């Protein structure tokens, strides 16, 4: 996964 | 008396010379992470930066990069290998301009990396901050606008030159 897409995704 | 490193970016749009990016990188700090983004800006290793694109590009998040092994956005490699740790987590997502690894998970850092043009406090502890845009962060404000709100590029944002300025 890319964690930093997916921390933006769930913000 | 030991000064952190600045490297730099002239970056391209279409082959189309767009400016120079320069950046500081926090070897103060986190030195392992500082020396590898460094190196892949001077190529010394035998590999770099130079001729890579600007995959992702999200308006009001970053302008990611650093693949230059599959160019897809999947590939990249540190010059430790293909992966390291995460140096430490000291330095802050504190605004624009910061400059940040990507990774998939603790201990995954690799080439990939990603320029703020907002805080993101919600990266803090997860993705090692290393650098800050110097200068030219008119520039990066410029790759924004050929981003799209999947990260999707409207034309081709290459890095046509890279490295070290001191
Ligand atoms: C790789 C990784 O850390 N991904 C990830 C998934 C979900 C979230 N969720 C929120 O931030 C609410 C963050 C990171
Ligand atoms: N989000």
């Amino acid at each position: 996964p890319e964690c930093h897409i997916e921390a933006y995704w769930c913000i | 008396g030991m000064v952190n490193p600045t490297v730099f970016f002239d970056i391209a749009v279409d082959g189309e010379p767009l400016g120079r990016v320069s950046f500081e990188l926090f070897a103060d700090k986190v030195p392992k992470t500082a020396e590898n983004f460094r190196a892949l800006s001077t190529g010394e290793k035998g590999f770099g930066y130079k001729g890579s694109c600007f995959h992702r590009i999200i308006p009001g998040f970053m302008c990611q990069g650093g693949d230059f092994t599959r160019h897809n956005g999947t590939g990249g490699k540190s010059i430790y290998g293909e992966k390291f740790e995460d140096e430490n987590f000291i330095l802050k997502h504190t605004g624009p301009g910061i400059l940040s690894m990507a990774n998939a998970g603790p201990n995954t850092n690799g080439s990939q990396f990603f320029i703020c043009t907002a805080k993101t406090e919600w990266l803090d502890g997860k993705h090692v901050v290393f650098g800050k845009v110097k200068e030219g962060m008119n520039i990066v404000e410029a790759m924004e606008r050929f981003g799209s709100r999947n990260g999707k590029t409207s034309k081709k944002i290459t890095i046509a030159d890279c490295g070290q300025l001191e």
